[PDB]
C-alpha cells in the first residue's frame, strides 16, 4: 500500500487512545511474575465485600462510635431507632463503604444492594427491631404499623443475632429508605447493660454494575 | 457492564502525570530540566494506585510541548530517558547528553508529541506502594528503593541560552496492570508525598446530619 | 471458624526448614480489653523476632519466609458485651499525625507485647476503620464467638525478605462496639493472640 | 537475564559518534564539511569496542542536524558519502558533490533525521581493532588501512554564504554484530587515537585501602 | 491501506528502536565471511572465565604484587591474613577481573561466584588455612573459631595446591564477606623460602545473570 | 597438559606444504628466571622468520599461513618456588609509554631472541595482567608444574598473511609469583620456549 | 520463660479437667510443674 491520503485525525493526541509505541529499552527483560496471592481483577469483587456503614454520622459523633446504631431500653414503644437512605454514591452513610466509595468513581450504577446488621448486646438481651425498607417513589414511613405494611423483616435478638436485608433494585442516572423500628422493648434479666449497640454493613450483589468512569470528589 | 469495573480500565486513560518546564530567560538560563517519573505525582491518582498494595505494569509516556504562548516552532528537542541507577545531567551540554544506554528521543515542536512505553523497572516481581520496613532511621520507615522508574531529562538541543521557555505536559497510561492486595481507599488529606501521614483533626468519611433518624444533610 | 487468607494454604517454596521446634504454638501475653480501650496491632514477623526458636532463626538468617496462624481467645462471661474486629493488614503502615510526621521504631515494631492504637477510626495509617473488612478478618461477637482463626500466608512481592526489616503483615484487634458489662463482672476482657507460623524457611545461616 | 548479557545487545543502541559542525559565518564561510566515519570517536565506545579482536558489522548512521539556537528552517542539507578510496570535497562547490558513485542524501532540517545503513566496509572478512604489524616507520605501526569505512561530507545547497551554521549530530548502531578472540577491558588511559600508548604513571586497576585485611575504603 | 492516520509517535529518533533503513551502496557486496576461531556471542561467557582478583590492592603495592596474598611463617597463630568483599560491582579486588569489569556496564547481577585460591610456595612448605565465607547479613569475624563455625574449607598446603570456593548468592539492587585464616604455622624443611603467595582467582558461575544496560565508570 | 586454544585444531586451508623439514621442533634461546624477572615475549611468526627451513620460506614466499604448538619447560629444583603465567595473544600490539608515544621496531618485532616486558603489569600494552586470562594461557607453579602446552591455530581476518610485516600472535611468560629460593640454590632457574609450527602454507616462490 | 518450654494452656470456660503427662524420671535433680 504504497499510495496512502492522510485522513483527519492524524498527529492528534488522544489520551483514551490505545495505540503501540516502541520500547524504550528494546532486549531489557522485566523482573519475572511470581505468583503473589490476593489478585484481583475487578471492582465489582470489592463492590460485593461487605464493609461497615456509618449510620450514626450525626453531628457531634466522633471516630468508632460513628460506625455503631444504639439500642436503649425505650420508654415508649413503637419509637423509630435509626434510618438510612440506600443510596451509595449520594454523601451519607454508604460514604464509609468500599461499594460507596467506587460508586464515586463511575457516573451511574446499577444492581441490588444487601445490608447486614449485627447485634452486639450480652447473650442474654432479647427483644425485637422491625428493619423496613421503602421503596423510592413512597417517602419515609410515619409509625412502626405503616412501615409494618410495607417490605419489612422482624428481627429478633435472642434467636438470630445478624440479619441481612437485599435492597431489590436501585439506580442513578428519589432513593430507597431503610428504617429500624423498636418492634419489643429492650429486654435484660438483672446484672445486665440495658443498651447496646447494631453494626450496619452493606455491599454489593452479583448483579451490580458501574458505568462512566469519573473521577472521585475526594 | 462488567469491562468498565474491572482493573485494567479503571487504571487505563493517558493522564498528566508532570507538567515539566524547561526554563532558558530571565535568571533561569538552565535550557534543560530533569523530572523524576512519579506515577503519584497528583493526589487523584496516587489514591487510586494506592487501592492496591502491589501492581506491575509497563507505562507509555507521551509529552505535550509548547512555548508560553502555545506556540510550537521548528526547535529541536532531546527527551534523554535516565534508567534506575544512572547519573543524571548536571547541566546544558554535560557529557551524560551523549550516554548510549541512556535512550533519547529526538522530537521538534512541530512533530505530534512523542510516545515511547517504559517496560515494568522494579527489581522485585511488582511495584510495592506500601513497604511496612526500613531498607536497612524514622525517615527511611516506608521508603521501598525499588520503586523508582527513572527520571526523564529534557532539554533544547542548542549551544547557548535560546531565550524561550518550553513548558512539557507529561501523560502517562499505566499498561497491562495487575493489582494484589486490595486496600480501603485513603480517607485522610495527604499531606506529604512518600508517607501515610494525616493530620490530627481527623475528617469523618461520611458527610454529617442532625440525626440518625432525619434524611436530611 | 478457621479463614484462609486470600483463599490460599500457606505452603512451601519450590533452605532451613525446622519441623516442631518453629511450628509450635506461641502464645503472646494478654491484653486487658477494657471499655476505653482504641484496640492493639502486632507486626509480623517482628512479633516472634526475639521470641524462642523462630526469635534465634530470624535474627541469625539472612533471609525469611512463613506463613502464619492466628488464634484470638478472649475470654468474657455472657454477661460481658461487645464486638471486636480483628483484621489482617499485609503491609501495615503506620502513619504519624501532626498539628512529627514520622513515626517513631517503638510504634512501626512494636515486638511482642504490641503497641495500641491512638486513632483506631483511621487505623494509625489514614485509611477508614469501616472498609478493613478488605483485608482478611473475622468478627469476635461477645455473644456469639469468642474465638478468630485466620490464616494468613506469605504475601510479598520477593520470594524472600528480611525478618528483621521488613514485616509482611500487621495483626490488628480493634473493639468497634466497645466493652460494656454491669458492677459486679470482671472490669476488663482478657484477649490472648496465639501464633503457629507455618512453612517456614530461612537462609544466610550465621 | 541471557540476552541483555549477548555480543548483539552489548553493542546495540544508537550512539553520537560525532557532533560535525558545517560553519558559513564570521570568518570559516566554507558551508561544507567532511567527517571521517570513527566507530571509536569517543573513548567510552572505543573501550567497549576493544573488548573484541575482529568485528564484522552493519553500520546505520541518523544525522541529527540543527542551527544554533535548535532552529530547523527549511534548508536544504546534502549528505554525502564518499567510499574508502575515494577523492573527497575540497570546497563547497567542487565537482566531487556531482559524483554519482557517492550516493547523496537530500534532507531538510524541518524533515525528521535522515537515517541510510552502510554495510561491512573492509576489504578483510572483518575490522580488526588491533593490528600487530606494519602495513609494508615506527608511525605505521598498529595502521590497518582495512578499518576505513568512508567520509560523511555535509554541505548546505546554496551558491553563497548562508551565514547560519548547521550542527549535526551523527548517531550510529553497530547493526550484526560478530566479535572475535576477546581481550582484557582497557585500564590506563587512552592518550592518542589509533595506538594502545599509556601514561608512565601507571593507574592501579584496583582502587586502594588501608589493609588487606581491613573492608574498609 | 490507502487511508491512515499519523499516531503519535511519528518524526521521532529513539536512539534504542530497531528498524530497517535503505542500504547506501545497494548490490554491494561484502567480503564473504571466512572462518575465524575464537567467536564470542555472550558477555556471561567470558564472565566465568577465571581472572585474578587483585586482593593486596593496600596503598603503596604496585605492579604484580598487587596480586599477591603474601603467606609467611607467623609468631602468633590463628591471625587473619587476608579479607576481601564478594561485590563484584564496588571499588575493590573484583576490579582487576572480567566478571568485575563486565558488571560494571550492567546496573544489576546476581548468581554465584567461586574464588580459586592457588597456592605458590615450595614443594616442600606444607601448612593449612582456613578460608571462611560470611553471608552479606552478618559482619567480619573477628577470630579463627568464630570463623570455623560459619561457611569455611580447611586448606592444606601439602596436599592439595588449589582450592576452590563457592560463593552461594550475592546480587545488586551489605555483601559476603571472605576471609583467609592461618589454620596452622607455615612449615618448611631447612634452606626452603619461608614466605609465599597466595593467587586468588574469581570468576561467575552457570546461574550468574546481569540485567540494564549502563555506561561503565571508567 | 596441551591446551587447545578457542578449542580448535589447526588444519589446512580447503601452495607450498613442507612435511618434516618446517614440522620439526625449534628450541628457542633459554631464558634465565631470576628474582627481579619481569617477563618474556615472543612475536609469532616473527621469531622463527630467521631460523632454519621455516626462516627461509617466511623471507621467500609472499603469503603465509600456520599453527603453532608451544612448548615452555622450565628447569627448577623441588626447593625453587614461583608461578609463571604462559599466555598466548592474539594481534599482541605492544604499546609505548611516554612522560616516545611509538615503541621502537626492536620491541615489535623482538626476533628468536625475544624482549623483556617494562611494565609486566599492563602488558606493555595498557591492558591488566589480572584479565589476561581471557586469552588461552596455563600456569607454570614451580611446586605444581613445570611446562606448559599452547596448541594455537592461525587467527586471522585473512586466509593469508605475509610473515615478516603482520604478527598473528604473541606468546608472553611473565613471572607472576616471584621467583624465590635460598642461598646455595641456582640464582636462576632456565625457562626454555620449543615451537612447533603445524599446517604451514606459502605462496609467491622468490 | 516457662512458656518457650513444655507446656499446657488451660482455658476454664471450655475443657473442666486437663491431663498432663510427665515424660520421664527416675531415682537411683528432679522436674518442676508450675
Amino acid at each position: 500500500g504504497l499510495p496512502t491520503e492522510l485522513k483527519p485525525g492524524t498527529n492528534q493526541f488522544l489520551t483514551t487512545d490505545d495505540g503501540t509505541s516502541p520500547p524504550i529499552l528494546p532486549g531489557f527483560e522485566p523482573t519475572p511474575l511470581i505468583h503473589i496471592p490476593g489478585e484481583f481483577t475487578s471492582l465489582l469483587d470489592l463492590c460485593r465485600i461487605e464493609t461497615i456503614l456509618e449510620v450514626n454520622n450525626t453531628t457531634g459523633t466522633t471516630g468508632v462510635n460513628r460506625l455503631l446504631i444504639p439500642v436503649r431500653a425505650q420508654n415508649n414503644v413503637d419509637q423509630l431507632c435509626a434510618s438510612f437512605q440506600v443510596d451509595p454514591g449520594r454523601n451519607g452513610p454508604w460514604q464509609s463503604t468500599m461499594v460507596g466509595q467506587i460508586c464515586r468513581y463511575y457516573t451511574q450504577w446499577s444492581g441490588s444492594l444487601k445490608v447486614t446488621f449485627m447485634f452486639t448486646g450480652s447473650f442474654m438481651a432479647t427483644g425485637k427491631m422491625l428493619i423496613a425498607y421503602t421503596p423510592p417513589g413512597s417517602a419515609q414511613p410515619t409509625t412502626r404499623e405503616a412501615a409494618m405494611l410495607g417490605t419489612h423483616i422482624v428481627w429478633d435478638f435472642g434467636l438470630q443475632s445478624s440479619v441481612t436485608l437485599v435492597i431489590p433494585w436501585i439506580s442513578n442516572t428519589a432513593t430507597g429508605i431503610v428504617t429500624i423500628w423498636y418492634q419489643t422493648n429492650f429486654v435484660v434479666p438483672p446484672d445486665t447493660p440495658s443498651e447496646a449497640n447494631i453494626i450496619a454493613l452493606g455491599a454489593a450483589q452479583e448483579n451490580f454494575t458501574l458505568k462512566l468512569c469519573k473521577d472521585t470528589d475526594e | 457492564g462488567v469491562n468498565e469495573a474491572s482493573v485494567e480500565h479503571f487504571y487505563s486513560r493517558a493522564g498528566l502525570v508532570g507538567v515539566v518546564e524547561v526554563k532558558d530567560s530571565g535568571t533561569s538560563q538552565d535550557g534543560y530540566t530533569v523530572w523524576p517519573i512519579d506515577v503519584m505525582g497528583f493526589v487523584q491518582q496516587r489514591r487510586k494506585l494506592e487501592l492496591s498494595t502491589y501492581m506491575r505494569f509497563d507505562a507509555e509516556f507521551t509529552f505535550v510541548s509548547n512555548l508560553n504562548d502555545s506556540t510550537t516552532p521548528g526547535m529541536l528537542l532531546q527527551y534523554m530517558y535516565v534508567p534506575p541507577g544512572a547519573p543524571k545531567p548536571d547541566g546544558r551540554k554535560s557529557y551524560q547528553w551523549q550516554t548510549a544506554t541512556n535512550p533519547s528521543i529526538f522530537a521538534k515542536l512541530s512533530d505530534p508529541p512523542p510516545q515511547v512505553s517504559v517496560p515494568f523497572m522494579s527489581p522485585a516481581s511488582a511495584y510495592q506502594w506500601f513497604y511496612d520496613g526500613y531498607p536497612t532511621t524514622n525517615l527511611q520507615y516506608g521508603q521501598c528503593p525499588n520503586n523508582m522508574m527513572g527520571h526523564f531529562a529534557i532539554r533544547t538541543v542548542s549551544e547557548s541560552t535560546t531565550g524561550k521557555n518550553v513548558h512539557v505536559r507529561v501523560y502517562m497510561r499505566i499498561k497491562h496492570v495487575r493489582a494484589w492486595v486490595p486496600r480501603p481507599f485513603r480517607s485522610q488529606a495527604y499531606m506529604v508525598k512518600n508517607y501515610p501521614t494525616y493530620s490530627q483533626t481527623i475528617s469523618n468519611t461520611a458527610a454529617d446530619r442532625a440525626s440518625i433518624t432525619t434524611t436530611d444533610y | 471458624n478457621i479463614v484462609l487468607s486470600y483463599g490460599e494454604w500457606p505452603g512451601y517454596c519450590p533452605p532451613t526448614r525446622p519441623d516442631v521446634s518453629v511450628n509450635r504454638f506461641y502464645t503472646l501475653s494478654t491484653k486487658s480489653w477494657k471499655t476505653e480501650s482504641t484496640g492493639w496491632y502486632w507486626k509480623f514477623p517482628d512479633v516472634l523476632n526475639d521470641t524462642g526458636v523462630f526469635g534465634q532463626n530470624a535474627q541469625f538468617h539472612y533471609l525469611y519466609r512463613s506463613g502464619f496462624c492466628m488464634h484470638v481467645q478472649c475470654n468474657a462471661s455472657k454477661f460481658h458485651q461487645g464486638a471486636l474486629l480483628v483484621v489482617v493488614i499485609p503491609e501495615f503502615v503506620v502513619a504519624a499525625s501532626s498539628p512529627g510526621l514520622y513515626p517513631d521504631f517503638a510504634h512501626t515494631n512494636p515486638g511482642k507485647e504490641g503497641q495500641v492504637f491512638r486513632d483506631p477510626y483511621v487505623l494509625d495509617a489514614g485509611i477508614p476503620l469501616s472498609q478493613a473488612l478488605v483485608f482478611p478478618h473475622q468478627w469476635i461477637n461477645l455473644r456469639t464467638n469468642n474465638c478468630a482463626t485466620i490464616i494468613m500466608p506469605y504475601v510479598n512481592a520477593l520470594p524472600f525478605d528480611s525478618a528483621l526489616n521488613h514485616s509482611n503483615f500487621g495483626l490488628a484487634v480493634i473493639p468497634i462496639s466497645p466493652l460494656k458489662y454491669c458492677n459486679g463482672a470482671t472490669t476488663e476482657v482478657p484477649i490472648t493472640l496465639t501464633i503457629a507460623p507455618l512453612n517456614s524457611e530461612f537462609s544466610g545461616l550465621r
